[PDB]
């Protein structure tokens, strides 16, 4: 079980749900944030049960995890996610 | 008695193209012949079957929008009581009517960022103390420049905030789906009236078109309804603008240039 934590300090939290779960500002995002900089579909993440991938949907601004860029990665308890001025925390 | 290539108001204007209205109100677009260029007009009673202080507060209340300064509501350029009752002379919206932008299915984001502009005059209008009096498809039409906008502005005493939430929802609507999803008043729009639901309701748009965005069928949806939530120009301006950022396009970020 893996849930993604919103540091803004709104304490909104999201937890993965098996498949595809599409992070990003539009409206058919499973977790959506009201972030100018973020893609309306930003990233994806594939969670499995035991492993969550994140993918990068071809977004403006890309995504980071831990200060580095990323395409595809596999995600880590305490993980840093930057979109836009958004971070998300893997906890 | 009012026809194309009649002169009004001395000889200042000659009437071009009628555009409809609910009666006792005639939409036409003129010919201000001593300044070379078009007006919108708005004729409150030719006929005279209005009591005197109706037309009277009529004007009062026009006025009063008059002082407004946004780019949903045209500019009012002259209120005088002519051989046809009340006259309103507006200036011209380069663009079309309402009825014109919807036949061309334009897309929901475009559509619901361009009903901002109305639903912002609606709010500064009625915090003046006034209504907008959208009361009819032909009231409305779409500058080049994106804006949808009171082009013929005219405000009778039984209008009122409500009804201009509804009215500017029934616009909405109308860019979503080429329907009026209100009552048809006066001489018709254009607009066939909305497919409606077993219950009686029109139905709402994202059921009509699932290209539609949820959020942007919901706004025209609860605006349009009677006993719906939505009960102020302001929260309507609000969901519009919610609705239409949630679609945006993208802001880029790079360092610094
Ligand atoms: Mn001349």
């Amino acid at each position: 079980s893996v849930t993604l934590q919103l540091d803004d300090g709104s304490g909104r939290t999201y937890q993965l749900r098996e498949g595809s779960n599409i992070i990003g500002r539009g409206q058919d995002a499973q977790f959506r944030l009201p972030d100018t900089g973020v893609s309306r579909r930003h990233l994806e993440i594939r969670w499995d049960g035991q492993v969550a991938l994140l993918a990068d949907l071809n977004s403006t601004n890309g995504t980071t995890v831990n200060n580095a860029p990323v395409q595809e990665w596999q995600l880590a308890d305490g993980d840093v996610i930057r979109l836009g001025h958004s971070e998300i925390i893997v906890r | 008695q009012l026809v194309p290539g009649a002169r009004i108001a001395n000889g200042r204007y000659r009437l071009l193209i009628f555009h409809g209205g609910v009666p006792p109100l005639q939409f036409w677009q003129a010919l201000d012949t001593a300044l070379d260029r078009q007006v919108a007009l708005t004729f409150v009673d030719p006929q005279g079957v209005l009591p005197d202080d109706v037309l009277q507060e009529t004007l009062s209340r026009t006025l009063r929008l008059s002082r407004i300064d946004k780019p949903g509501v045209a500019r009012v350029l002259d209120v005088v009581h002519t051989r046809a009752g009340g006259l309103v002379v507006a200036e011209w919206i380069r663009g079309g009517s309402l009825q014109e932008v919807a036949d061309t299915s334009p897309s929901p984001v475009g559509a619901i960022r361009a009903m901002q502009s109305l639903a912002a005059a609606a709010d500064a209008a009625h915090r003046a103390g006034v209504a907008l009096s959208i009361d009819h498809p032909s009231r409305v039409r779409v500058s080049i420049d994106g804006d949808v906008v009171l082009a013929y502005p005219a405000t009778m005493p039984d209008a009122n905030p409500q009804d201009d939430i509804r009215g500017i929802g029934a616009s909405l609507y109308a860019l979503l789906v080429n329907r009026w999803p209100l009552p048809e008043a006066g001489v018709r729009s254009g607009l066939a009236p909305a497919e409606r639901d077993t219950a009686g309701q029109p139905i709402e748009p994202a059921d009509i078109d699932r290209d539609i965005p949820f959020q942007i069928s919901a706004v025209a949806a609860r605006s349009v309804q009677g006993d719906g939530g939505i009960r102020s120009a302001s929260t309507l301006l609000n969901l519009m603008q919610q609705a239409t950022a949630v679609a945006d396009r993208t802001e880029v970020l790079g360092p610094i240039d």
